[PDB]
RNA sequence: GAUAAGGGAAGUCGGCAAAAUAGAUCCGUAACUUCGGGAUAAGGAUUGGCUCUAAGGAUCGG
RNA sequence: UAUCUGGUUGAUCCUGCCAGUAGUCAUAUGCUUGUCUCAAAGAUUAAGCCAUGCAUGUCUAAGUAUAAGCAAUUUAUACAGUGAAACUGCGAAUGGCUCAUUAAAUCAGUUAUCGUUUAUUUGAUAGUAUACUUGGAUAACCGUGGUAAUUCUAGAGCUAAUACAUGCUUAAAAUCCCGACUGUUUGGAAGGGAUGUAUUUAUUAGAUAAAAAUUUGAUGAUUCAUAAUAACUUUUCGAAUCGCAUGGCCUUGUGCUGGCGAUGGUUCAUUCAAAUUUCUGCCCUAUCAACUUUCGAUGGUAGGAUAGUGGCCUACCAUGGUUUCAACGGGUAACGGGGAAUAAGGGUUCGAUUCCGGAGAGGGAGCCUGAGAAACGGCUACC
RNA sequence: CCCGUCGCUACUACCGAUUGAAUGGCUUAGUGAGGCCUCCGGAUUGGUUUAGGGAACCGA
């Protein structure tokens, strides 16, 4: 029962220490490593099972692999990847054409439909506005504390010369 | 060991909270912020144990959750932050204002003040350098940085700060002859006037301070607060006692004048 | 692993110490860089405080100053020639901070040309010569060569430096830490640390 | 007694001299007040010595304890050994223990030191296993 | 006159015979002792080739 | 309460111990045991070994929801409520337990960081010389499964971000450098480059003895803070984020504007902390008198390494360092202190253990992650 | 009154062939697991992107 991985040069089981990332480990803890007993990339007769993937149908059919379909489970969600998969350009509005899964309850049947990432509406150019608009505000109010900073320096010294002119 | 600590064992506290004994194992653990933990007064022990307002902590969690409580003009949802000394505590719903001073006795008494004293507090300057830009500040006693102060502001001076801009009122000159509170050591809270400062190049800075009862007792530099310009003038309300030391014959007389 | 803690030396009385703790983490050490010349490889190493350090394991080329002309070019180390520290530094071309290296001259003599119109190396070479007399007269304003004119003066250096120029390679001391900041800076050697270094090398 | 006895070039960080300014031709010397008190002897000012460990033509600060001994060594080159005299106190038999402590103490070439004398020395950083302190005055003995 | 898997004196009156050790440099070396020894005790490490570097001199000339 | 009594003789006065007497936040044990309050409790020997269950998790209106989950038909055919799973974030370094190791070590009181790192809190803090908003994976989910067995997981098909990786939206002038041409006794210029903050290096500011032949912060103290010039960099970051309300302006454009918050992020300060550190102070032992320096011992110079100082390590050099004022070695049925009992005074003895500090997680060692661990209710190896 | 040897019994410790035995610490020498750094390496993989079919070419 031990997986193949890839890189392993062997067509016998090693002993590797596993971290985020390797395939046939999932870690528990951030950090976290194991060592752990793995099958090489090699295929040998010692095999319980070999996954395969068809690449080319070549002349006849297959019981159920080749003959029938399944389809996706799930439609886009971000804005682009509906944009890409319909072809749509950046003029059409991408809220109809979103994909909509059809959930039934008795008889009150209705459409679950995926909320879109990145889309552009009046909050988020609100949001924009707001942040530069902070930015600028912030820069008027320190150069005004700066200038005021200056004239009081330049009240002190001009007293002083006077204060000083005197004695 | 390892790693920062988080809880606070109850005879550990700090021995101006007045916690009793036996009511667990631990105390409040104050939080990081403008105060030391051994200086502060944690926001729960204030509104539990000497408002008596809340009955326990959970209840102080209720609270402060709807924004009643704020310190220094500012909404504060941690049941544990570190109030510390001249900060203003403000209760809305109630409409009650305090300021927390210390007493003669050494505690965080309870002070009401007014409102329109509840809108600046009092700071001790720490340390004034150049930062970024070459632009100027000060550093408080409550951690607060104000750019640009006075060309005249230095170390040990009192600013006084307004609450709801963080900006610089008005400050007093470290001198002799200045209204100043203890703020460490025995002589905690005692108010009286500067007499003498008397100087150690490398070493610790003493001193000489007068009551209104012309006793004379000195201090620590560090433990001093410059809190108004002369004799009996200070810029903020005192607490009852006006910072004024009894003999313990004194106060069993004034105890007896006032229940017998 | 390399610990940095002086509780395993023996005692100023020479008293063997016991041991008190397990080796702590706030108290590591880590391999030395061992910076060579070669093409650039520079690697990253988390340390406290979450904080970088960059692990220069090769480099190319550097920072290098001038001092009594305030200008720094980004120029090439050709080698190490001293080392104080260990020779064995010098014979591997190991660079650390203090060895003494050689760096090519081209910014700095164009700079110098440029800045004063004259030449350096005092090379009367077949093709040398050409080039000298060409950078002594080219095609050139009024007002720059008045501003020149004005530079002058200030423009002969010290004949120590001077006579390294007819090489293209002059000798400098690297500054930074190769190992901690993943470069390798310095200056150009004038003076009498010059002269030192000299009579050091020609032993 | 030669600056310049070492493999690498003996010079104060960051003090630099210009060859090509003009005359006054000696290198410029960096020295610093240390506080306390305490003067800068004249062999730190005018003085050619590059000691990155000296008090007053070095980088080190004084800062914390101020001691005072009796010189027993000075066999180390730059460092010397110091003995402090004291009377422990044991309440028991309400009398006095001699007993003594040896410090090892930087020593500038700035001052001269013989085995015999009173020295006054300033606690500074670890610049070496066992020193920590700096000397800041010799009395003769 | 040689070599021999695994074992290693079970052979034999008996380790007979054979094997094992071996030069030099450095390290380390017990009981006991007539204080001289025991002692190369015991027992460890090193060693080629090549290209270099350093130290150890003689005679002249103030 | 500054106290004694019995015992050697036929009898006596002594020395001298034995015995008596009282206490123990001092242990065990025997007998006995009605009531209220309070309250220690597998330290001693075995830091011996452990079946089994539990002891560390966590979602707000404010990161990611097409649950093939429940509910609503209501403000809504892009989602909108409630709500598993999973991705992301944080915590898991606190606590609790124990006393094995440990004798200048721990620790106590005093110092130092002008010798450093610091999540978080609290203050400040950045206009810098495709944009009505960029990509392409991946989990959860469906389906095919392998192993006797594990909190094992593999093919294959979808699909998100405050995950991962990129990327513009910006003021006004002024300063420095090169400088085609040109005016010509030293000037005007076209045309180019550089301006923030981080990193690295070099060089300049960062001041102050009083009469004839020009102004600058802090410190006891600095190469401090800060500023400037020249460059440098596998170019740090100067918001492609979220929730509520949604108002105002008319040149009505799906225009321009803008309120309260969430989460972020550079530097400094502050707080919570760490790491090193000065001075002085430990029980018994000479049937331990010399110890340390081969292979760092003491010091010097240069480097490497570290968050940073330092023989911490390396190279070269010198021959130093401790000791009868007891070093070094050995023992401890030794974790240290706050404290406890007894107590005329002076002393004697106890302190594993409610608090503080240290150390460990069967024994060693080595590490990942992370601000923080040489973590063990984390990993790796050996016994 | 009293001394020592001798006889019976009991207890404690000492010397003692056994190159005796065990437990704990330190350690020369030889072997040496596993991390970490470093050096290559290159299952696989996206394109520094360009190829009439892809041909030169980059990143993980």
């Amino acid at each position: 029962g031990f997986p193949m991985k890839q890189g392993v040069m062997h067509p016998t089981r090693v002993r590797l220490l596993l971290s985020k990332g390797h395939s046939c480990y999932r870690p528990r803890r951030t950090g976290e490593r194991k060592r752990k007993s793995v099958r090489g990339c090699i295929v040998a007769q010692d095999l319980s099972v070999l996954a395969l993937s068809i690449v080319k149908q070549g002349d006849n059919e297959i019981e159920g692999l080749t003959d029938t379909t399944v389809p996706k489970r799930l439609g886009p969600k971000r804005a682009n990847h509906i944009r890409k998969f319909f072809g749509l350009t950046k003029e059409d509005d991408v809220r109809d054409f979103v994909v909509r899964r059809e959930v039934t309850k008795g008889d009150k049947t209705y459409t679950k439909a995926p909320k879109i990432q990145r889309l552009v509406t009046p909050q988020t150019l609100q949001r924009k506005r707001a942040l530069k608009a902070k930015k600028v505000k912030n820069a008027q109010q320190q150069r005004d504390a700066a200038a005021e900073y200056a004239q009081l320096l330049a009240k002190r010294l001009h007293e002083r010369k006077e204060e000083r002119a005197e004695i | 060991a390892r790693g920062p600590k988080k809880h606070l064992k109850r005879l550990a506290a700090p021995s101006h909270w007045m916690l009793d004994k036996l009511s667990g194992t631990y105390a409040p653990r104050p939080s990081a912020g403008p105060h030391k933990l051994r200086e502060s007064l944690p926001l729960v022990v204030f509104l539990r144990n000497r408002l008596k307002y809340a009955l326990n902590g959970r209840e102080v969690k209720a609270i402060m959750m709807q924004q009643h409580v704020q310190v220094d003009g500012k909404v504060r949802t941690d049941t544990t932050y570190p109030a510390g000394f001249m900060d203003v505590i403000t209760l809305e719903a109630t409409n009650e204002h305090f300021r927390l001073v210390y007493d003669v006795k050494g505690k965080f008494a309870v002070h009401r003040i007014s409102a329109e004293e509840a809108a600046y507090k009092l700071g001790k300057v720490k340390k004034v350098q150049l930062g970024k830009k070459g632009v100027p500040y000060v550093v408080t006693h409550d951690g607060r940085t104000i750019r640009y102060p006075d060309p005249l502001i230095r170390a040990n001076d009192t600013v006084k700060i307004d609450l709801a801009t963080g900006k610089i009122d008005d400050f007093i000159k470290f001198d002799t002859g200045r209204l100043v509170m203890v703020t460490g050591g025995r002589n905690l809270g005692r108010v009286g006037v500067i007499v003498h400062r008397e100087k150690h190049e490398g070493g610790f800075d003493l001193v000489h301070i007068k009551d209104a009862l012309e006793n004379t007792f000195v201090t620590r530099l560090s433990n001093v607060f410059v809190i108004g310009t002369e004799a009996g003038k200070p810029w903020v309300s005192l607490p009852k006692g006006k910072g004024i030391k009894l003999s313990i014959s004194e106060e069993r007389d004034r105890r007896r004048a006032q229940q017998g | 692993g390399i610990s940095r803690d002086s509780r395993h030396k023996r005692s100023a009385t020479g008293a063997k110490r016991a041991q008190f703790r397990k080796k702590r983490k706030f108290e590591l050490g880590r391999q030395p860089a061992n910076t060579k010349i070669g093409p650039k490889r520079i690697h990253s190493v988390r340390t406290r405080g979450g904080n970088q350090k960059f692990r220069a394991l090769r480099v190319e080329t550097g920072n290098f100053s001038w001092g009594s002309e305030g200008v720094s070019r980004k120029t090439r180390i050709a080698g190490v020639v001293y080392h104080p520290s260990n020779n064995e530094l010098v014979r591997t071309n190991t660079l650390t901070k203090s060895a003494v290296v050689q760096i090519d001259a081209t910014p700095f003599r164009q700079w110098y040309e440029n800045h004063y119109g004259a030449t350096l190396g005092k090379k009367k070479g077949g093709a040398h010569a050409a080039h000298a007399a060409e950078v002594a007269d080219a095609k050139r304003s009024r007002k720059v060569e008045r501003k020149l004119a004005a530079r002058s003066g200030a423009a002969a250096i010290e004949s120590a430096v001077d006579s390294q120029f007819g090489s293209g390679r002059l000798y400098a001391v690297i500054s930074s830490r190769p190992g901690q900041s993943g470069r390798c800076d310095g200056y150009i050697l004038e003076g009498e640390e010059l002269a030192f270094y000299l009579r050091r090398l020609t032993a | 007694l030669t600056v310049q006895s070492e493999r690498a070039f003996q010079k104060q960080p960051h003090i630099f001299t210009n060859p090509k300014a003009k005359a006054n031709k000696k290198t410029k010397r960096w020295y610093k007040d240390v506080g306390l008190g305490f003067k800068t002897p004249k062999a730190a000012i005018e003085g050619s010595y590059i000691d990155k460990k000296c008090p007053f033509a070095g980088t080190v600060s004084i800062r914390g304890k101020i001691l005072t001994g009796t010189v027993v060594s000075t066999k180390m080159h730059r460092t010397i050994i110091i003995r402090r005299d004291y009377l422990h106190y044991v309440p028991k038999y309400n009398r006095y223990e001699k007993r003594h402590k040896n410090v090892a103490a930087h020593v500038s070439p700035a001052f001269r030191v013989e085995e015999g004398d009173v020295v006054t020395v300033g606690q500074c950083r670890p610049i070496s296993k066992t020193v920590r302190f700096n000397v800041l005055k010799v009395s003769a003995g």
